[PDB]
RNA sequence: UUUUUUUUUUU
RNA sequence: UUUUUU
RNA sequence: UUUU
RNA sequence: UUUUU
RNA sequence: UUUUUUUU
């Protein structure tokens, strides 16, 4: 919980607009494509401190899904939310895809 | 025109306040880059773009903060420069339509019945060929000698007329001359005195004038305030006297102080305001001869005309019954008055022994924390600080609130009262946001007690 | 000449000056001098001559 | 960003008359700022080190104190309604790095767009 | 100078060589915008000089022209550009019928001859208080200078402005 | 201030005054001396006087 | 501004720098001569 | 929640209260009506000077309510 | 090493004042005291009785202009005139048996000490209305609120500089009267931060 | 520490 | 209860 | 209560 | 508590 | 000029 001064300061609105996105979109590459219509998009995401003014960075692995199957493995994606819960796993849905490795 | 509900009464007083606080803007000139920069390719390329940006940063209003997105404000912030119009500064289109029919968007009219006929301050041009384009006698402010360097009203009349009004005025003031040098020689300050009038056909000049006197006035930078201000009511007083007994009844004084001796809209138009009443009723006379009863004012410039205006409504108060305020505290209670009988044994308590009297105890505080959530948060409600309104003022024989008064009393912490970097308040719109459809709606959530205490 | 002044001592419209440097005003000169008349109309005193 | 914050030692010295520094894109943008409040008598760029002269004035330099704010490993960053608060009743120069290129203090207020503290000249406390 | 006698010997020096330099300078241009249009010799001699730079023998020696006599009262004419001809052609651009300048040269200058410009001796500054101390501050503004004025002398002296006009007008001779 | 502005060479004033150590009026150049013996060969030399932008001189 | 002089039918309108803008050696002589006075004033003056 | 008092040997002198009133706009404003309303000093009491009355008193009055590029320069 | 010959310089400022070892040395100051008492008391009553007179023809700021004397000053002397001579009148009490505080006390000291020594002065000497002077008071004054900055730095160029940025107003809150009557007092609470009107 | 005031930077 | 004192 |  | 010496 | 300096 952050306070009512600590909302003001530079160092943490531009943290948020960083984390911040349409939609609540979310960039990541993806590590896993075993299962089918299955990718799992590692995302990074930032943080900031009042103590010592630092930000630090930590990563954030989820599991999106894929229509066509055309993400691979080691390809930066874009992930967007949604309002329920589907399979045991799976929790978002891709829109495009920035990268592409070769084979 | 007389606003008899409360409701119409209470919105005039916040236009008031909102208009003062309003500022039309002053967009400066900026200048052009210079094309040969000692600078780096680098930094030369950033500079002359930035340049472009300040430019419309100072002629793009910015809207509502609850248009946009919190992030996109974030962003803006620090890609952009900040406007100099914000949404904050100006009033809304619902202040200028209220205006129109409140009433607030021929000046002073002053009539006596029986001494005076009127007194109207109608403002327009004197010579640009009824209210104001008809009379017998004009007036002229000259400088102390009979030649003008530059400036004032009078070069202007005395060039338009030509040489045929210009001999008439030098022989005038050589007879006069000559007539004090005799009179104060042979009975026992070589120069003319402020005060004196001489009378001048009009040669041309205007149709509708019969004559043209001349009136000197003196100069402002003699002295300090007080004593210019003395200075100025004797040769008035002295002006309007001589006029009485010289021939019909008919002023056309425009504006006594104006031109290149130094003038005070604020000062100077209350003297002469205050100065023409008196003519009119002859207070200062023993032998009443109403010979002079039409006194006006004209004036070029509007904004000049609309302060003489202000001067008016001052006179008319304090002078005429139907127009004496009194404020509400002092008026009930002078009303119901009664008649008290106090003998000499109920002034016993009244007297006491010590001769002085002083504070026996400190005002230092003991706790600070303690006191303040003991006696200051129960008894403090509002986010601001907020001092005694003034009160109302009242008329006398009808008992009704008037229409001008005192303005608001604003206050400011530690006497500054300037702002460089104003944020975004939320204020605007209280308990309404903007939909996805972009039709307004309501919210359900506390109010933040210091929300006006932190700007 | 008139800037100098200015500085040593304010005085405009709407102020009370102390008139040093006027042209309508007598100051002691260390020798005689004639009155600064180059303010004056030439229209006006031609006609008023005769 | 870590050669910014070498040019600090090279420059602040008293018994010498010019100092090599090491050859950089921002490095150039600095030193234009620098020379314009009248602090660095000029500089060359000498290929892959960058010659920079000295001022002095009765023996003392006109340069006597240099903070670093801004370091590589993290980001001093303040809203204009801020930076006044910290840079009141000074004569200190502040290198201000904004969108709009490199600029100092004062004109990032005139602006009022949000600056980054890069390092301080002539400043105090 | 240090005695006043000497002092004042060094007005007089100053007073005729302000006064020679403004009559020179206001005469040396007339006659070069009349040669620059009548005399055609001045083409060859300038290729000639500028090929001989790089090497003698792209030098050569031209003909230039036969003696002729003249006035040599015409090249230094006065010149004007006013619009007021109800006289008869009063002025008529330079002379009555010399060459003409482009309309596009009534922005900047408005008159063809070199005049002197009242250039300030003190800088400006923004703040108030400090532009009560500039020596020319009128009162009846609160500003020590003209924005109209000094917009247009900034224009004047702006290298970025001068290639655009100067481009445009090469592409226009080359392709025709 | 008078180290600063020496080597600044930019505004370097304080609140009150207004421009007291840069402000270097020429004071051997417009009060210069002048005798009446040659006042006369430098009227015929001089620009005419016709301007207006003083009443206090 | 306005200035007197003595009069001989002159009537010249000078500049800030000190160059004449308008020299003056049944009603249509009249109104062109006040016509030419006051575009010259604003061509000089005038920014575009 | 305090009440300031003198505690010392000065405990009756003249205490005036003080305003302090910083420059409203640094930009260069006009002569209103010819009166010059332009700061002159820094330094203002909390009395209202009879120069900076003339412009506070003029603002209520003011109502809410209201090729090449060179050739083209000339030719208009 | 510069020239500047005026009266509001940096040494100049705030002349005749001790700045060395003379800051310790013990001086004799002159002891102020108000303008409504060092008048003459005869001329105190007819100035009230003038205002209770006429108020009309002797106005507030009128009667001040003749004998020199503040809209405010002016203000006092009737008030204090009056209660002076109710207790008279009235037979209630003297003035001087007249109960006080301490501050008053020493006042009336000063004012007879006044007068024994040069006396009664027969007309004010001071001016109606103020004017813009360099003067120091207090140490609030030679300060910029603003932009909270003492010193100001500016380039040095012939070229006319971009201006600086113009502060905003403060928008507080206030209040106005529109009914009163002897039983109640109403009062709207004007807020100047919204943008609706109604 | 304000007579007629419930107003007052009282000091 | 005395002394001083526009 | 030198305002209960 | 008492109160014009 | 008032039981003023003077003090439960």
């Amino acid at each position: 919980h952050y306070k009512t001064w600590q909302r003001n300061t530079a160092g943490y609105l531009r943290t948020f607009m960083r984390n911040k996105l349409p939609n609540n979109e979310m960039i990541g590459y993806v590590i896993n494509d075993k299962h089918p219509k299955s990718i799992r998009v590692a995302c990074d995401r930032f943080m900031y401190v009042m103590r010592y003014k630092k930000t630090f960075r930590y990563t954030k692995k989820v599991w999106a899904h894929d229509e066509e199957s055309e993400a691979r493995l080691g390809d930066v994606v874009r992930i967007q939310p949604l309002g329920y819960r589907i399979g045991p796993w799976k929790n978002y849905v891709l829109v495009r895809v920035l990268h592409k490795e070769p084979r | 025109r007389k606003l008899r509900l409360h409701q119409e009464r209470a919105s005039r007083g916040h236009i008031e306040y909102l208009r003062q606080l309003e500022r039309p803007p002053t967009p400066s000139p900026f200048p052009l880059p210079p094309s040969p920069s000692p600078s780096s390719p680098a930094s030369a390329a950033a500079a002359k773009a930035a340049a472009f940006a300040e430019q419309a940063a100072a002629q793009t209003p910015e809207p509502s903060v609850l248009v946009r997105s919190a992030e996109e404000w974030i962003k803006r912030d620090f890609f952009f420069p900040l406007s100099h119009q914000p949404d904050t500064a100006t009033a809304g289109e619902a202040a200028r339509a209220l205006e129109r029919e409140l009433g607030l968007s021929l000046l002073q009219q002053i009539e006596l019945p029986g001494f005076g006929e009127i007194n109207v301050v109608h403002g327009d041009l004197l010579s640009g060929s009824e209210g104001n384009v008809l009379a017998a006698d004009a007036m002229l402010v000259p400088v102390p000698p009979n030649f003008l360097p530059y400036r004032g009203f009078g070069l202007e009349v005395l060039e338009r007329g030509g040489p045929a009004l210009q001999k008439a005025a030098f022989v005038e003031v050589k007879r006069k001359l000559q007539q004090r040098e005799v009179a104060r020689d042979l009975l026992s300050e070589g120069g003319l005195d402020p005060g004196d009038l001489l009378l001048t056909p009009t040669f041309g000049v205007c149709p509708r004038v019969s004559l043209l006197a001349f009136l000197v006035t003196p100069y402002y930078w003699q002295g300090n305030s007080t004593e210019a201000a003395r200075r100025l009511r004797f040769t008035m007083r002295r002006a309007l006297d001589d006029l009485n007994r010289q021939g019909p009844g008919s002023l056309l004084l425009p504006f006594v102080g104006i031109g290149l001796y130094g003038y005070e809209p604020r000062g100077a138009a209350e003297i002469l305001v205050e100065s023409a009443v008196e003519q009119l009723l002859q207070v200062d006379a023993v032998d009443p001869n109403y010979t002079l009863r039409k006194i006006t004012f004209v004036d070029r410039d509007a904004t000049n005309a609309a302060l003489l205006a202000e001067a008016a409504q001052a006179a008319k108060r304090a002078w005429l019954p139907e127009h004496q305020v009194v404020p509400a505290p002092v008026y009930w209670s002078q009303k119901q008055r009664r008649l008290l009988d106090v003998t000499d044994g109920m002034l016993m308590f009244c007297r006491k022994h010590t001769r002085l009297s002083f504070k026996k105890h400190h005002g230092v505080i003991r706790r600070q924390k303690t006191h303040y959530f003991s006696n200051v948060r129960p008894f403090l409600w509002r986010s601001s600080r907020v001092l005694e309104p003034p009160p109302l003022l009242l008329y006398r024989h009808s008992g009704k609130p008037a229409d001008w008064q005192l303005p608001a009393r604003p206050f400011y912490r530690q006497g500054v009262s300037g702002l460089l970097f104003p944020p975004r308040l939320r204020r605007g719109f209280p308990s309404m946001r903007v939909n996805s459809k972009g039709q307004f709606v309501g919210v359900n959530k506390m109010p933040y007690i210091a929300e006006k205490a932190q700007p | 000449t008139q800037y100098i002044l200015n500085q040593l001592d304010p005085g405009g419209a709407g102020r009370n000056c102390s008139g040093i440097g006027r042209p309508d005003v007598r100051l002691p000169l260390a020798k005689p001098a004639a009155p600064s008349t180059t303010h004056l109309p030439r229209h006006l005193v031609q006609i008023a001559r005769h | 960003m870590q050669r910014a914050c070498e040019m600090v030692v090279s420059l602040l010295r008293v018994d010498a008359l010019s100092q090599r520094c090491p050859f950089h894109v921002l490095n150039v943008q600095i030193l234009d700022l620098l020379q314009r409040e009248g602090l660095i008598r000029g500089f060359k760029v000498d290929g892959t080190k960058i010659d920079i002269l000295l001022k002095h004035y009765k023996g003392a330099p006109v340069i006597r104190n240099i903070r670093v704010v801004s370091k590589p490993s993290r980001d001093i960053w303040l809203t204009p309604h801020e930076l006044k608060f910290r840079t009141r009743f000074n004569t200190g120069l502040w290198i201000m790095q904004t969108s709009c290129g490199v600029i100092s203090h004062r004109d990032c207020l005139r602006m009022g767009i949000g600056g980054k503290m890069l390092m301080a000249i002539n400043n105090g406390y | 100078p240090f005695t006043l006698q000497g002092d004042c010997r060094k007005q007089i020096l100053e007073a005729v060589e302000d006064r020679l330099v403004q009559e020179a300078l206001q005469l040396e241009l007339r006659a070069a915008l009349r040669l620059l249009a009548w005399s055609t010799d001045t083409i060859d001699g300038l290729r000639s000089e500028c090929a001989g730079r790089l090497n003698p023998e792209y030098a050569y020696r031209p003909q230039w022209k036969q003696s002729q006599r003249f006035h040599k009262e015409s090249y230094l004419t006065p010149l004007q550009d006013f619009f007021p001809t109800i006289s008869s052609s009063r002025d008529a651009a330079s002379h009555r019928a010399g060459p003409h300048i482009s309309p596009s040269c009534a922005y900047f200058f408005p008159t063809p001859e070199f005049t002197v410009t009242p250039r300030t001796f003190f800088p400006l500054s923004a703040h108030p208080l400090i532009r009560r101390i500039h020596p020319d501050f009128d009162e009846e503004t609160g500003n020590d200078h003209n924005p109209y004025a000094m917009h247009k002398l900034q224009m004047q002296w702006n290298h970025s402005l001068f290639i655009q006009e100067r481009m445009q007008a090469l592409r226009h001779f080359r392709n025709v | 201030r008078t180290l600063a502005n020496a080597t600044g060479q930019k505004y370097d004033l304080l609140v009150a005054p207004g421009e007291h150590w840069m402000h270097w009026p020429d004071r051997w150049f417009r009060p210069i001396s002048t005798e009446y013996a040659r006042m006369l060969e430098r009227i015929k030399k001089k620009r005419p006087p016709s301007y207006r932008r003083g009443f206090r001189a | 501004a306005l200035r007197q002089e003595a009069g001989e039918g002159l009537l010249k309108i000078f500049r800030d720098d000190g160059m004449a803008v308008f020299v003056k050696d049944t009603a249509l002589a009249k109104r062109e001569a006040g016509r030419a006075a006051v575009q010259s004033i604003l061509l000089a003056c005038g920014v575009a | 929640a305090h009440n300031p008092l003198p505690r010392r040997y000065p405990l009756y002198k003249h205490r005036t209260l003080f305003l302090p009133l910083s420059l409203p706009s640094y930009s260069p404003q006009p002569a209103i009506s010819g009166v010059a309303v332009a700061p002159l000093t820094i330094t203002t009491n909390a009395a209202q000077l009879p120069r900076t009355l003339l412009l506070q008193s003029a603002v209520r009055q003011l109502r809410p309510l209201s090729s090449s590029w060179l050739a083209s320069l000339a030719t208009s | 090493q510069n020239r500047f010959p005026v009266l509001n310089t940096a040494e100049n400022f705030r002349y005749w004042k001790d700045r060395g070892l003379d800051r310790l040395l013990p001086r004799v100051f002159p002891l102020k005291l108000p303008a409504h008492r060092r008048v003459d008391p005869l001329l105190r009553e007819y100035i009230f009785f003038l205002h209770s007179m006429d108020p009309a023809r002797f106005s507030i700021r009128k009667l001040g202009e003749r004998y020199g004397l503040k809209e405010r000053t002016v203000e006092l002397i009737c008030r204090e005139f009056s209660v002076a001579e109710f207790l008279r009148r009235t037979e209630l009490a003297t003035p001087y048996t007249r109960r006080v505080s301490r501050e008053k006390a020493v006042l009336r000291m000063k004012e007879a000490l006044f007068s024994l020594k040069l006396g009664y002065d027969q007309l004010g000497d001071e001016d109606l209305d103020e004017q813009e002077e360099h003067e120091f008071r207090g140490f609030r004054s030679t300060q910029d609120w603003i932009q909270r900055q003492n010193i100001e730095v500016e380039m040095m160029s012939a070229f006319p500089l971009p201006a600086k940025r113009n502060p905003l107003p403060k928008r507080v809150d206030v209040d106005v009267t529109v009914h009163n009557t002897p039983k109640l007092k109403v009062m709207n609470w004007i807020d100047p931060n919204d943008k609706v009107v109604f």
